Parts: structure tokens; sequence; C-alpha cells
């Protein structure tokens, strides 16, 4: 049938899909050695021999640190050992090292391990790329990677998970250098480019859940819930089925805007469970909060260009007509004039699981919302102000100009951001 | 994978090694024969960044003991902790330095650095993938300022891609041990400027305040400030050995601490630290941490942050953490200070989590701070060097050895040249 | 007295690119305006194109520089272009024996003049001699003096062919192609005027700068990156010190010459003491396409108001 590959690059990448592939075997059943106790459910996983499954992924980082503790870990024995792919040193927070000098030793192997996983593959429809703007490996071998990737396949669709640097949340100083040049070079690479912000989901958890200490597991759940969302429709039947083709013919409209906002509702915990009558008509309207929002930016300032919702669990058709409808009449939400059919919508049978020992309640019905707004042109104002001010004075420029990167791709990225901000203020303009 | 060779030049750099490696030692769960004890899996994982293995269940650590005096080592040797180093590492001269730059850059380390040359080269074709290398030493003494700064250039030609760190004991501001410390201050400053990666500035009397306030201890020796300086050590260099939610190496501080190639010297500190009686009325949280960490009474140089401003922060934290929490913490003491931060840099400090807590507590950290305010320091050296300079006191003694005047002047103008640098960044022009 | 003039000279197609389904991304209008291409305006002083042969660029390089390079510290020649644009023919195939074995037959009713002349150049952050084999030289700086290399070798020819012979010597002692990545070869020239008064002070200084690579995307790792790379910074420390000697009106501050060994030696010479002129090097083929249009370029313009001094006749 139809089957998806997914790519984890980075610390980031692997530790979210660590995650994601723990809540995968526990969705169908398969044990963490990879046995079933007990057939949709091969399209992300193979069947080898006697009754092993073996997911279709790749794990791919510059430093063994984390892939060694995926390798010991309690999941030692659900990967292949080949797909586990470990460098020696790592990028240090420097694009130049991970896309000119380090990643050049692996990516070979690299695409040589990906080559072998499609071949085995007989309907072979996109590739899940999870990745951080802010890494070195990460912005660096995701660039490399997805520039491969669309010389070699450039049929197949290439979606992306990445994690926003913050507004004002930040774990490192040359956050901005990183982001911008990863964006420069793969904007012409990458068919769509999901996005999360963790100051967002560290609110979320704070507000929602009442969580005060929410290390990187629960939003890396959160991110597991999201992902499991909008696959469900390839791995579980529905009454209306949404493929990873028609999620970049809906939300896409231009080739260079391809950066949709990821939400989830309903996020509520255990307490207020059993207070609240959760249906179709409230948690589509929780999807619309500014406070709701998984990324830091207020959709009040920008306008909805094309958004696309998931429902799964127990959902009536009619209630989620009467619910976009509802949506549709209120006038604090603003659509393009050039856009008078905006909503996509995907209704599915099998409700959300709750992995034990995590933070969220057991819900019979819940909805992912994927929408393409311009009020993303502030974050991109904001990352330019930034690059701006730490490149008037030239600072860190030569830890990247002596590990092979020119002065020049500075001002081509600036540029490129330039146009592309330009680009998403014509946009946005009614006529 | 990542591994690291440890070179300790001199009778301050003897000591505060000996302390490190009891500290490491006891870390890793290696007894003083050299055998592991343990009780944990994680401690063996990354043994390989510090240690070489033995035949028969046996460790010894990449270190290299070099002096131009036996005295120092020999101690070292007939102590605890002395059988565990490996003995062909014992480099020694006969004469010393006797407290000249000139003796130990000119004379005499001219002719121990083959011998220590040889055996770092052998240290370093058996690494797997060697990460950088690690000087201990100071700045006031002939012995450990010449022949540092001599193998620091020496190494720097044979692996110029690699790392180099240095946690060098600068002059202390009040008193001085030494008359003709600025001599060897200048003329060795004038070297780690060039040929270091980044270099962490300790000073005595800084140690000693935080012996004797924060600790509250009535009698402090050596053996405490060597203690303190180990745990700064250990608390660098942790995430190449234990795992974490977010990690960073050497290269990664260096890379997000270092803004222009000159600027790499840095003060460190530690958190928690705190008496015995005082133990029982605190709670140790990440708000505690993070409010002890940026204390002008707990650096470890005798340099006050608030009369400049800060470029760059590093912290480390240790232990199970949310990361919320630090994160949240860290934008706090960004929005309230924003005066001692510069402009022209958004979010100046940079973050690492590692999982492993130091044996005992549950919570640690580790600050390095590269801040404008350092330049008090060299701006004192400087005035020091050229009062004594214009007299010529002292200087035959370093003439003597073939050193000419042009060399005092062009270290005094270097050292002059970074003063005016990192005072210059203090602007920001926009 | 001022304006640091900067000439651009629009080297010629490529004979293997030539017919290979390329356009031209840069065009010449005359001496005083060039066009880029989108469609950007530029005006750098002279203007020189594929026309122009060897010696035609003389009248606007440095003949109006080198009139009598005596009432001025004058020539700070440098050499942009980076790799394949022709930084290192135009210099060291004719654009130097205009200076001299050109222009050493000036006049002597009222002089007296001897000069002296050094070679060197900059390879790996090291300064070596080029006319004879010695190792690494050390830099050393001072209040009175400025920069003085430890270890150079000084020659005073008395005559005009012993100044070919020198220069041929330094040339086949570079580092040549181990062209591509190599040293800054930086020629000095002391002027004596011993008078038959006491001005005899200038100094004229030519250089040939190296061209910055982007490695893996061409290149190659190993050597030729090691010593590459170094090629970069040397050239990064250099823009900064330009940009810091010509930013609006606070200029002074304090300029970063000591990040590079080549910054140092042009401490006394880069800064506003001198009548200098600059040397830049396009393709206009459009394989290359952005690397002939940025600091290659723009710097350039930051460059052409560096305000000097010239009123110091020594
Ligand atoms: C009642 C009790 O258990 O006290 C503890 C202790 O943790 C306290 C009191 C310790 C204690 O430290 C001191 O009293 C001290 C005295 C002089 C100089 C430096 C320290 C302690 O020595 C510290 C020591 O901690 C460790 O062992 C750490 O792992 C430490 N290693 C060593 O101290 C060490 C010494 C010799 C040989 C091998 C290891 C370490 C610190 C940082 C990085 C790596 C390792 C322990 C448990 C204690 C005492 C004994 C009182 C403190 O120190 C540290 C470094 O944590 C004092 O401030 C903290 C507060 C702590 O609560
Ligand atoms: N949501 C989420 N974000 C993470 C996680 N781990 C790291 N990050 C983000 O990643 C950023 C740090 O850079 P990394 O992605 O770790 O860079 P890297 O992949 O390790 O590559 P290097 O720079 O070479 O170390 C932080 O700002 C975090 O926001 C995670 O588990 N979940
Ligand atoms: N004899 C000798 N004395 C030194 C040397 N290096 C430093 N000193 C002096 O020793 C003083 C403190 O060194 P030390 O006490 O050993 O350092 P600490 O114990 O780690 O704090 C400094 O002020 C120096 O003047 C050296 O190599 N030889
Ligand atoms: N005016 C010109 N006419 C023909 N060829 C030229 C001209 N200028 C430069 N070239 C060619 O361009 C190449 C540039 O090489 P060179 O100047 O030696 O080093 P670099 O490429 O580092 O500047 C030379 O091989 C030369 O043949
Ligand atoms: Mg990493
Ligand atoms: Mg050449």
């Amino acid at each position: 049938m139809r089957e998806c590959i997914s790519i984890h690059v980075g610390q980031a990448g692997v530790q979210i899909g660590n995650a994601c592939w723990e809540l995968y075997c526990l969705e169908h059943g398969i044990q963490p050695d990879g046995q079933m106790p007990s057939d949709s459910f091969n399209t992300f996983f193979s069947e080898t021999g006697a009754g092993k499954h073996v997911p279709r992924a790749v794990f791919v980082d510059l430093e063994p640190t984390v892939i060694d503790e995926v390798r010991t870990g309690t999941y030692r024995q659900l990967f292949h050992p080949e797909q586990l792919i470990t460098g020696k040193e790592d990028a240090a927070n420097n694009y130049a090292r991970g896309h000119y000098t380090i990643g050049k030793e692996i990516i070979d192997l690299v695409l040589d391990r990906i080559r072998k996983l499609a071949d085995q593959c007989t309907g072979l429809q996109g590739f899940l790329v999870f990745h951080s703007f802010g890494g070195g490996t990460g912005s660096g071998f995701t660039s490399l990677l997805m520039e491969r990737l669309s010389v070699d396949y450039g049929k197949k669709s290439k979606l992306e998970f990445s994690i926003y640097p913050a507004p004002q949340v930040s774990t490192a100083v040359v956050e901005p250098y990183n982001s911008i040049l990863t964006t420069h070079t793969t904007l012409e690479h990458s068919d769509c480019a999901f996005m999360v912000d963790n100051e967002a989901i560290y609110d979320i958890c704070r507000r929602n859940l009442d969580i005060e200490r929410p290390t990187y597991t629960n939003l890396n759940r959160l991110i597991s819930q999201i992902v499991s969302s909008i696959t469900a429709s390839l791995r579980f039947d529905g009454a209306l089925n949404v493929d990873l083709t028609e999620f970049q013919t809906n939300l896409v409209p231009y080739p260079r805007i391809h950066f949709p906002l990821a939400t989830y509702a309903p996020v509520i915990s255990a307490e207020k469970a059993y207070h609240e009558q959760l249906s179709v008509a409230e948690i589509t309207n929780a999807c619309f909060e500014p406070a709701n929002q998984m990324v830091k930016c207020d959709p009040r300032h920008g306008k909805y260009m094309a958004c696309c919702l998931l429902y799964r669990g127990d959902v009536v058709p009619k209630d989620v007509n009467a619910a976009i409808a509802t949506i549709k009449t209120k006038r604090s939400i603003q659509f393009v004039d050039w856009c008078p059919t905006g909503f996509k919508v995907g209704i599915n049978y099998q409700p959300p699981t709750v992995v034990p020992g995590g933070d969220l309640a057991k819900v019979q019905r819940a909805v992912c919302m994927l929408s393409n707004t311009t009020a993303i042109a502030e974050a991109w104002a904001r990352l330019d102000h930034k690059f701006d001010l730490m490149y008037a004075k030239r600072a860190f420029v030569h830890w990247y100009v002596g590990e092979g990167m020119e002065e020049g791709e500075f001002s081509e990225a600036r540029e490129d951001m330039a146009a592309l901000e330009k680009d998403y203020e014509e946009v946005g303009v009614d006529s | 994978m990542r591994e690291i060779v440890h070179i300790q030049a001199g009778q301050c750099g003897n000591q505060i090694g000996a302390k490190f490696w009891e500290v490491i030692s006891d870390e890793h769960g290696i007894d003083p024969t050299g055998s592991y004890h343990g009780d944990s899996d994680l401690q063996l994982e990354r043994i390989n960044v510090y240690y070489n293995e033995a035949a028969g269940n046996k460790y010894v650590p990449r270190a290299i003991l070099v002096d131009l005096e036996p005295g120092t080592m020999d101690s070292v040797r007939s102590g605890p902790f002395g059988q565990i180093f490996r003995p062909d590492n014992f480099v020694f001269g006969q004469s010393g330095a006797g407290n000249n730059w000139a003796k130990g850059h000119y004379t005499e380390g001219a002719e121990l650095v083959d011998s220590v040359l040889d055996v770092v080269r052998k240290e370093s074709e058996s690494c797997d993938c060697l990460q950088g290398f690690q000087l201990t030493h100071s700045l006031g003494g002939g012995t450990g300022s010449g022949m540092g700064t001599l193998l620091i250039s020496k190494i720097r030609e044979e692996y110029p891609d690699r790392i180099m760190n240095t946690f060098s004991v600068v002059p202390s501001p009040k008193v001085s041990d030494t008359v003709v410390e600025p001599y060897n201050a200048t003329l060795s400053v004038h070297q780690l400027v060039e040929n270091t990666d980044e270099t962490y500035c300790i000073d005595n009397e800084a140690l000693y305040d935080i012996c004797f306030r924060t600790l509250k201890l009535t009698t402090p020796t050596y053996g405490d400030l060597n203690h303190l300086v180990s745990a700064t050590m250990s608390g660098v260099t942790t995430c190449l050995r234990f795992p974490g939610q977010l990690n960073a190496d050497l290269r990664k501080l260096a890379v997000n601490m270092v803004p222009f190639p000159r600027l790499h010297f840095f003060m460190p500190g530690f958190a928690p630290l705190t008496s015995r009686g005082s133990q029982q009325y605190r709670a140790l949280t990440v708000p505690e941490l993070t409010q002890q960490m940026f204390d002008a009474k707990n650096m470890m140089a005798a340099c006050d942050p608030r009369h400049g401003r800060y470029l760059t922060v590093a912290a480390v934290f240790r232990g199970r953490m949310s990361m919320k929490e630090v994160d949240e913490q860290m934008l706090n003491v960004q929005n309230k200070n924003s005066s001692y931060f510069v402009e022209w840099i958004p979010n100046n400090v940079k973050t690492a989590v590692c999982d492993i807590p130091p044996r005992g507590l549950k919570m640690s950290a580790t600050f390095i701070g590269n801040s404008t305010a350092i330049q008090e320091l060299f701006k004192r050296i400087s005035e020091q060097f050229t009062a004594m300079f214009r007299r010529k006191a002292f200087l035959h003694w370093y003439t003597g050895e073939g050193m000419d005047e042009m060399e005092f002047t062009e270290a005094e103008s270097n050292m002059n040249d970074l003063v005016s640098e990192y005072q210059q960044y203090q602007d920001a022009t926009a | 007295c001022h304006h640091m003039k900067v000439v651009v000279r629009v080297r010629p197609e490529n004979t293997k690119e030539k017919a290979a389904g390329f356009h031209k991304v840069v065009h010449v209008v005359d001496k005083h305006i060039l066009v880029f291409d989108k469609d950007l305006k530029f005006v750098f002083d002279a203007v020189f194109d594929e026309t122009s042969t060897q010696s035609e660029v003389f009248e606007h390089t440095t003949k109006p520089i080198l009139r009598s390079f005596l009432n001025g510290y004058n020539c700070t020649v440098l050499a942009y272009g980076a790799t394949g644009a022709g930084k290192t023919h135009t210099m060291l195939g004719s654009a130097d024996e205009p200076g001299v074995m050109y222009l050493t037959m000036l006049h002597k009713e009222e002089k007296i003049c001897s000069t002296a002349v050094s070679y060197l150049e900059v390879y790996n952050e090291q300064i070596r001699d080029l006319l004879v084999n010695s190792g690494p030289l050390a830099v050393r700086e001072d209040t009175q003096k400025g920069v003085v290399v430890h270890g150079l070798t000084l020659h005073q020819p008395k005559s005009s062919e012993e100044i070919l012979h020198l220069l041929d010597n330094g040339n086949k002692n570079r580092t040549q192609h181990p062209t591509s990545s190599r040293s800054h070869a930086v020629f000095q020239i002391y002027l004596r005027q011993q008078d038959k008064q006491n001005v005899r002070i200038a100094k004229m200084s030519l250089i040939d700068l190296a061209g910055s690579e982007r490695a893996s995307t061409s290149g190659a790792k190993g050597t030729r990156f090691v010593e590459g790379t170094n090629i970069n910074r040397s050239l990064l420390a250099l823009g900064n010190v330009i940009n810091a000697l010509a930013d609006s009106k606070r200029k002074n501050q304090h300029i970063p010459y000591r990040n590079s060994k080549l910054t140092r030696l042009l401490k006394d010479s880069l800064g506003g003491n001198c009548q200098t002129i600059m040397i830049a090097a396009v393709s206009p083929s459009s394989v290359f396409y952005d690397d002939t249009y940025n600091t290659l370029k723009y710097a350039n313009r930051a460059k052409d108001i560096k305000s000097s001094l010239k009123s110091n006749v020594l």
C-alpha cells in the first residue's frame, strides 16, 4: 500500500522521534521489542522474518550521546541497528560545520540508508523530517539532506516538523544565524513545514494541564499527539481521509509560503475532564483561541489563508459542518480576500490513545488544526532584526568563515529573507 | 570518542591537577590503585574521555606531569592517588626557573620541551578522536608560566584545529606572592592572547573570600582552593561524560561564548556553596542556584561584574530539573539586569543540562561569564609593569637569558590593546 | 588628499565559458560609470575592460600616485578579486613594472634619490621573507615606531634591472599553488632623498592579496583547506578594519588591527596618512554570479570615503 519514511536529525529530532515511536507502538499493540502478541500499520512498520515489526525510520546525529541512549534504552530491540546513524563530533551550534565540514562524511551513508529503506517500499508518498532551527547539525544537515533528496527523488512530498525559535526564550547565542541560513537554503526544497514554539508549549502545559515543571518529555508527548493526529488518516480508516499530498495542495498557495501552524484540542488534565462535556463545537472553537496557539504569535495580527481540520473519535459530520459555519460567521477572525473556500476537513474513527504516565486525559474526540496565516510575518521581522543587530558588528562571523563559508552567504540569506518578508506583506493586501 | 589530554606545569599546576584527579576518580568510582569499584554503568560508559584502559581492569589517567624541579612531583607521587599515574609521564628537570619567565621559556623549558612533546604525542596518537587539551598552571611563577606558554605555542603549532583550555591563576590584586609577578604575567598574557582557545581566570584572593564568607571556613588551606577549582573543571567538562536533556561540549561553549578571537578570558563560579550549619536552613531549587550563580561575591576572579557588561554567559546545570524553570530563570535574569548585558547581542545566556548530578548533591550548576569587567585585571597588571619597567628594576635577570627589551615593549603594547578592545566593546553605537 | 581611489578591471570573458550558454552580468559604460546586470547602479572612479591592455591601466592606477612619492606616504595599492578574477595576473605580470623598471627614471637636480626595497608573504598567519630563505619572523610593535618585522632583509638596488632581478626571484619562492589558495605577497619600497634637508621617510607598499574560497562548494579538504580559511579569516579582519576606518563621523574608536598579521602590516598604511588607491577584478560571466558582486563590489563603495592626510611631507 502507501507508506511513509520518517527521518529524525539532531538531538531535538531524535528525542521527538523517540516519543513519537513509543506512541506509535502503543497505538497498534506492538511490544517494545517489536513483537506483536496478537494490518493497517504497515504504512510505518515492516514485517521481517517471523512476526517482527521494524519502524521505517532513520535516526541521524553528529554526536553519540542521544543515539547511544536510544541504543541502550528499552526500545533497543525495536530499531534496526543500521538505521541509527552516529558521528563523532557535533556541529557545535555552527551551521557551517554541519553543512560543509562534518555533514559531508555521513551524508552519503544517510542517503544510502534512505535509498535502501525506500526501495523496500512500494507506494512511498512522502518523507517526514524532524529537526530544529537553532541547532548546528539540525539546520545544516537538514539543509544538505533536503537538497540531496530534492535532487534524488523530486516528486515525493517532503514535510517538516521543526522547532521554531521563540521570541524571548532561547538556549543559544548564535540562533538567528543558523535560522536565517537554514531558511534561505531550505526554502526551495521543502514542500511544507509545520512549526511549533517551545515557549508556547510551556505556556500550554502551565495553563491548560496545570504543570509547573514541564520538562522536554511533556513537550515531546504533545508533539507526538499532533503527529499521530496527522498520520491517523494513513494508519486507520475514517469517514474522510487525508493523504500527504492534500496537505501541500491545500495549505500552500504560493511556492514560498509553506509555513503552517499546528495546534491541538483539547489539551486538558484529568481533574477538569470529569466536569467538561467536550464536544465537536467546543474543541473546534478552542482551536482558534490565541492563547491555545502552539506558536508564540497572535493570529489576530494577520489574515488566515487556508486551514486544515483533522477530527478523530466520536465525531459526526453534521456537527463539524455546523461548528465550521459558526467559526466562519464570527467577525473576530479574518480570512484573505482571495480564498472564499478555505477549509479542509478530515474525519477519522480511532480516538486518541493515552500513554501511561502521561499528563493528558482520555477523550473521545480531538482536533488537530494546521493553518496558513500571515501572522508569521512578525516572527520573520523579529528574526531578521536579531540577525541585523548581531551582524552589523560581525560577531561570531569568524567561527562560520573558518569552517568554509564565505562572507557573501550571510548577505544572500538576508536579502532572501527580505524578499520573503515582502512576499508575505504583498500576499495579504485585499483587492 | 571525544577525549581530553591533561597537562599541568609547575607547583600550583601540579597541586591543582592532583586534587582534580582525586575528584574525578571519586566521581567515576576508581580506587587509588586504579581499579573500578563503582555502582553504575554510566560511570564506565564514557570513561575514555579522561582514562586509558590498562591490563587487568585498571584505568590510567591521560595526564602529563611537567616541572623544572623534582620536589613537587616527588610529593605528588608519594601522596594519595600518586600510584594512579603512569610513571613515564613524570617529566622533570633538575635546575628550575627560579621565578624567572626567561629561564622557563628560553633556558630550561627550551630543553624540557622535546621530552614533554614526545610524551604528549604518545598520548595524543593513542586517542580515537582527540577533542582538545587542557593546561593547569599560573602566571606568577617561572616554570609554570614560561613552560606553560611554551607548551601551548608548540601544541598550537602541532594541533591547530583542536581546542586548548587553560585554568590559570592570575596574580592577586591586593597582596603579591612574588616581587616579579608583573613581568611574568605580562609576558604570559602576551602568549595566551594568541595561542589559547579559551582561558579561565581565577584569583586566590577571591577563593579566600569565598572560603571565609560563604563556606564559613575558619582556617582555609590551599586544599580547599584546589577543591573549588577541581569542582569548576568537572562542571565544565561534565557534558562529555554523562547524558543530558540538553548538552554542550567544549567547542559549543567556545562558539557561543567567544564573539571575537581576542576575547576569551572568562570568570568561573560554582553553586551551591553553603556552610555545614546553614544547609538545613535552605532549599535547593533552580531559582536558588540561579540567584547564587549571578552573585558578585561568588565569582572566582577578583573582578566585579557590576562595573561592566556581560558579553555572553554559559550555565551548565546538573541533576534532574525542568527546562521551563531554567529558561524562565534565564529570561528573568536577562530582563531584570538589562543594563548589565550588551545591546547588540540578544539572548546573551547559553544553557546546558546534564542528567547525572554530582555525588552527594541532587542539584548543581557551573557559571562561565565573558564580561568586559575583566579589563581591570589587565589594566592593573599593565600599570604595575610600566611602573617597574621605566626604572628597569629586576630586568637584568631577564636580559641575561637573551631576552631583549623589544619583547617587553611588544607584550606591554599587546596587553594595552586588549584592554582598549575590552573597554571599547561596552559601546552599542546604535 | 583623501579620496581612496577604487578602480574596477572587468576581465575579458573566459575562452572555455564564452560560448557555453552564459550571458554577461557586468556591463561597462565608460571610465566613470558601471552597471550591474538587479540593474544596480555603481560608480567606482576609473573602470577598465578587456579593451585596455596591461599597460593601459597605468593612467588611473599608479601614475597619479607615483608622480613623486615623496610629498606623501603614498601608495598602498591593494588587489582584491577572489579566485580566477586576475588580481595576481594584473599585479605580477605587467602592472608592477610601471612602478619600477618603468618609473625608476624620474629626473636629480633638487635631490639625490636612492631606494631600499623588501619583499614578504603572509602564509598561515605567519610572515616569511621571499628573497632569502628564512623561517617565520616575529612582528614587534612599539609606541615610537610602527610594526617592524624582526629579521626581514633590506636591499638597496643602485640601478633599474636589479629590481627586475629581485622581483623575478620573489615569485618563484612564493607558495604557488601547492593559481589557488596562496599567501598575501607584500612589496615594500623605501625612498631616500638625501639633498645635495631631511625629508626622507616615504614608503611605497604594493600588496597582491589572495582569494576567498568556499571550500566544500568549490575546493578540497585536508591541505588546501587548512591552508585555506586562513585567507578567509584574514580577509574578514581586513574588511572589518576597512569598515571601521570609514564609519560615519565616529571613526576613531578602536580599530581591530591585531586580529591578523596582514592588518598589522597595514597599520600605518591603511589608516589616513597616505594617498592610496584600490584595484579590484571581477568576472562578467554568470557562472560565478554571486561572488562577483559582494564585498568584492559592495565594500569598495565604503572604501571610496577613506579620508586621509598628506600634509606630512617627510
Ligand atoms: C553533610 C554532607 O554530606 O556534606 C556534603 C556536601 O555536599 C556539602 C556540605 C559540600 C562539602 O564541601 C565542603 O565542606 C567544602 C569545604 C572546603 C572546600 C570545598 C567544599 C563536602 O566536602 C562535599 C561533598 O560533596 C561531594 O562529595 C561532591 O561530589 C564533590 N566531591 C568532593 O567534595 C570530593 C572530595 C574529595 C574526594 C572526592 C570528591 C564534587 C563537587 C563538584 C564536582 C564534583 C564533585 C559532600 C557529600 C559533603 C562534604 C564532605 C561536607 C559543599 O561543597 C560542595 C563542593 O558541594 C560545601 O558547600 C557544599 C554544600 C554541600 O551540602
Ligand atoms: N520541543 C523540543 N525542543 C528541543 C528538544 N531538544 C532540543 N530542543 C531545541 O533545540 C534547541 C537546541 O539546539 P539543538 O536542536 O539541540 O541542536 P542539535 O541538534 O543538538 O545540534 P548541535 O547544535 O550540533 O548540538 C533548543 O533551543 C531547544 O528548543 C526537545 O526534546 N523538544
Ligand atoms: N615555585 C613556584 N611558584 C609558583 C609557580 N607558579 C606560581 N607560583 C606562586 O605560587 C602562588 C600560589 O600558587 P599555589 O598556592 O601553588 O596555587 P594554589 O594552591 O592552586 O592556589 C602564586 O602567587 C605564584 O606566585 C611555579 O611554577 N613555581
Ligand atoms: N586581461 C586579461 N586577459 C586575459 N586573461 C586574464 C586577464 N586577466 C586575468 N586573466 C587570467 O585570469 C587568471 C587569474 O589567475 P591569477 O591572476 O594568476 O590568480 P588569481 O586567480 O588568484 O587572481 C590568469 O590565469 C589569467 O590568465
Ligand atoms: Mg547535539
Ligand atoms: Mg595569484
